[PDB]
């Protein structure tokens, strides 16, 4: 198997329109090829499961009821999305939700890349479609929109693929939350793609979250880019908790003064699985600041990468930039690959980068036991304390119980 | 309550404990003494179940069943209470949220139902109160800013909320002066029902006259080796020993 | 183009090239140059290098020459010349404790912990190797001053020289050794140097490397630092000359139970580019290592920050640190810093970090309220920003020509 | 809001600031808080 060829048959395929976009991507992809552990952003994360596989994209249909079983508990304006495909029947009406909503495979405004790189190149160009996401001048939605991802595998040794595309343009002074669901139907393994780009205008403010919760069996690539104006502020949360191999990218460019971003992710690997959570970033104006905090917490057999970039432009003065990296390794097999990389050409700036990998603090364990407290709930009383900062951040208690209730279940003394 | 019998615990390979015997039954306070070096901290962690302590030989009973086979949690269950000789500090977690949370499970565990959320408020504040702690306790995180002196404190009021049969005090005297002393003697003692038992292991003698004991145990190399009444602690002081005196 | 000029020089002498050194030419003749694309060389350029016409030619030199560029210190000096060991200018080492052998048998040299480019260029062009050993118990009543005196040719040429040491220190033996790199004049040069010691079980090992070669040149270097059980190794590094430096100490930690500190301080000022780079591999476990590299870039300077920390499996109890602090003191001003970790255990407690920013403007204020001009106020910060790492040379004399050094990289010149 | 300068001693600060020419800087680099400040009346 050629994974190349697989993915540009898939292109090619019989009844397909493929836009021009999509093929300038194609041909970006087919000449760039697939990296080696050799190349720079590769040394860690495996493609093996991948390289040489068959791929076939065969897109489902599910029912309300195997929606609403994997659907999250939210008041909101649900967009649903199934092997690639968006589905009507199965998602909520926009007009007057505060959302300008429209599908189709017009993508003549769509940005270009930020950091382009193979598997944002794959999915461009196999996203069958792009959801063109907009919020007016002034307007706060009442409720966060969530696109949900429900992908499945087929039986056999090939690999289902599906690869999402939205954007989302919020105009001045606007003010929203959007979520990305992803989740598996079943045990069978699939290739899961994923790309969301948002532009935010000036005094606009945006809180963007993202869980990837897929089958243990499957692969999620996917990479988001956030382009924020002057005055603008843009929180982005990802809970990297699913798949066999994940890596998940965030480019940003903050192209306007006055700017706040704040980017973090939790990785939660466990037995056998690599997650790969990247960043980069590109102070280009000056008086913005930017505050990062990604942790993970990896099980025996697991391995957590962390890879994050800032440059600081000249004449970019007054940046304020922190990045955060805080791993907790629980057992002796666990492996955690961390790579800060700041690229500083300002003097009047202040920044900095701090990383730990440690283990779960055992005597405090044993403290909250010896007064009764089972090692269970002992333990995941200071998991969730070590993430607390990451979940409190949702600012939504309604959602932060059901994350919670995903990493409970990822810790050895819970369920292994 | 607890009969401990001809127990023998190394540490990292090193023999600690050599043949140490103890028996208490309800109502009593004994105090254990002697110089470092002799068993002090290993015969603590061994009851309170510390995983690097490798009992080779004897036995450890309470309430009439097999200790050393009980996790931790389940020794809490069972009655047992230790106040540690450095209370260690949860960034994090309230003392409120951990207070209920252990008190609901050793509830729990001993079949019985916990109090009701505002009940275990009218139970903190008294308590709080009993040891003069900070009023906004609850809501700061367990020993967090506290000073060595106020986690001694905090360690007792957790003592007197949840409630154990065995209290067992590991030198958790230390750096103590006559003032934290008396407020942490005033909540062990207000403790004592004549039924709940209770174990010092002195740092230092001066805690023993807020606390006063019924039995009194010197140890040498890993085994008790002299056992008295109150009494006793004077007549130590005659021996000359070094590690009677000084905090 | 430069590889081929290598090379030639290689055979120039070829009749006298070891085995060893053979291997290295072959390694460095299939890896070649690396590109502006390669990732450990994105920020330090080569261009001004491998467009150069290269010579390798040791010249004469007298001892008022020497005196005039040696350190003020009481050591068992050992001085280098273009390239090689010149007995007329070095110190007996008779009953000093140091075993010393200058010879080209490369038999018993270890393998390199990190193989690359101007390492290899290093280990096949360096005409022979300096044997230092220390006896097992042994500690010399004298610090060993290995001092490299290195000189350009007139004209376009760049005249090239390569030292290759190797230090031995048996088990409990305890030695400081410094390594002190000069200019004869103002004439550039390319400078390629590889210390490599290895320290036994118990033995106590101090090393202090000073790069003080002129403006022009290049100085391309990689030490490794072998560290068995029970011992303690501190490494620190004064790069304060050249127009481009990149040095690298690889290091392995093959025992339980030892301490490592490596330290280093750049100073990169008009059109400088100064590259610090470190890797280190806590094989086993129960070890503490520390890392302090602090740089001060003035005016379009650049520093370079790379270290690697890779902690194997089941290294236990490893307790490691790594921090890089920049100062930035121009708009102009640059800085490329990449700590990294590869951690394979989990009973251990790693960290690094690297902050970058401008002098205090809080703490300059303050100081000028007070009467003290600009200037004076923001050298003694940047005299305090260096302390942590110059506090480190207890001998006060070598202290203060270090200071001295720093001291005409400063606006006011001192 | 005393400004802290770590690595510079008050005596190589007061030396150099003296040689140059905070209520104890204000009396011994002569340009409670009272009698420090009445002392200076001259």
């Amino acid at each position: 198997s050629n994974a190349l060829q697989q993915w540009h048959h898939l292109f090619e395929a019989e009844g397909t329109k493929r836009s021009p976009q999509a093929q300038q991507h194609l041909q970006q992809l087919l000449r760039t090829g697939l990296p080696t552990r050799k190349h720079e952003n590769w040394k860690y994360t495996p493609l093996e499961g991948l390289i040489n596989s068959q791929f076939v994209s065969i897109a489902g249909e599910i029912s309300p009821q195997q929606r609403d079983a994997l659907a999250l508990t939210l008041d909101s304006v649900r967009l649903v999305f199934v092997d690639g495909r968006y589905v009507p029947a199965l998602s909520d009406a926009t007009e007057g939700s505060g959302y300008e909503v429209s599908i189709n495979d017009d993508r003549q405004g769509l940005p270009d890349a930020i950091q382009a790189e193979v598997f944002l190149h794959l999915t461009e160009s196999l996203a069958q479609s792009v959801t063109h996401i907009a919020v007016k001048r002034g307007q706060r939605p009442a409720k966060p929109l969530l696109l949900m991802h429900i992908t499945q595998g087929v039986a056999g040794e090939e690999v289902n693929t599906a690869h999402y595309r939205h954007h989302l343009d919020l105009a001045e002074g606007a003010e929203a939350t959007v979520i990305e669901h992803f989740v598996s139907l079943n045990d069978a393994r699939h290739f899961t793609g994923a790309r969301f780009t948002i532009n935010v205008a000036a005094n606009a403010h945006l809180q963007h979250i993202k869980l990837a919760f897929e089958n243990p069996l499957s692969h999620h690539f996917a990479h988001n880019d956030l382009l924020l104006a002057e005055d603008a502020t843009a929180f982005s949360h990802s809970f990297l908790l699913g798949g066999a191999v994940l890596r998940h990218n965030t480019s940003t460019q903050l192209n306007g003064e006055n700017s706040t971003l704040r980017i973090n992710s939790l990785a939660m690997p466990v037995k056998n699985e690599v997650c790969d959570t990247r960043t980069w970033l590109e102070h280009n104006k000056g008086f913005c600041n930017s505050r990062q905090l990604h942790k993970t917490i990896v099980s025996d057999k697991g391995r957590a990468v962390f890879n994050g970039l800032i440059n600081v432009a000249q004449h970019a003065i007054k940046t304020d930039g922190q990045m955060t990296n805080n791993n907790l390794l629980m057992g002796k097999l666990a492996e955690v690959d961390t790579k800060p990389q700041l690229e500083i050409y300002a003097d009047d700036v202040k920044c900095s980068h701090g990383a730990t990998v440690g283990r779960i603090d055992d005597e405090q364990i044993f403290y909250l036991r010896s007064r009764g407290i089972n090692q269970q709930d002992a333990q995941q009383m200071i998991i969730y304390a070590f993430a607390a900062e990451l979940t409190e951040a949702l600012r939504d208690e309604g959602l932060k119980q059901q994350v919670l209730a995903r990493i409970g279940q990822r810790l050895p003394g819970g369920a292994r | 309550m607890l009969s401990i019998k001809d127990l023998h615990v190394s540490v990292e390979d090193k023999a600690i404990l050599r043949g140490l015997s103890l028996d208490v039954h309800p109502g009593e306070v004994h105090a254990i003494m002697g110089p470092n070096g002799s068993g002090k901290s290993t015969l603590s962690a061994t009851l309170a179940g510390r995983e690097d302590y490798e009992v080779t030989g004897g036995t450890v009973e309470f309430k009439g069943k097999d200790l050393l086979a009980l996790s931790p949690e389940d020794r809490a269950g069972e009655g047992i209470f230790m106040a540690f000789q450095y209370p260690v500090e949860i960034p994090g977690v309230s003392n409120q949220f951990f207070l209920q949370t252990a008190l609901n499970a050793v509830r729990s565990y001993r079949g019985q139902e916990t109090l009701d959320r505002f009940d275990f408020q009218d139970l903190m504040e008294e308590k709080i109160a009993l040891l003069k702690m900070p009023e906004d306790l609850l809501t700061r995180s367990v020993n967090v800013g506290f000073s060595g002196g106020e986690k001694k404190r905090n360690d007792i009021l957790q003592m007197a909320v949840l409630e154990p049969e065995l209290c067992i005090l590991d030198e958790s005297d230390s750096g103590l002066d006559i003032d934290a002393l008396k407020v942490v003697a005033d909540g062990v003692n207000s403790l004592r029902d004549g039924k709940r038992s209770f174990i010092i292991v002195t740092h230092y003698q001066r805690i023993l006259d807020y606390i006063k004991p019924d039995y009194v145990h010197v140890l040498y190399q890993g085994r008790i080796v002299k056992s008295g009444d109150f009494t006793l602690v004077k007549q130590l002081e005659e021996q000359g020993y070094g590690w009677l005196t000084e905090q």
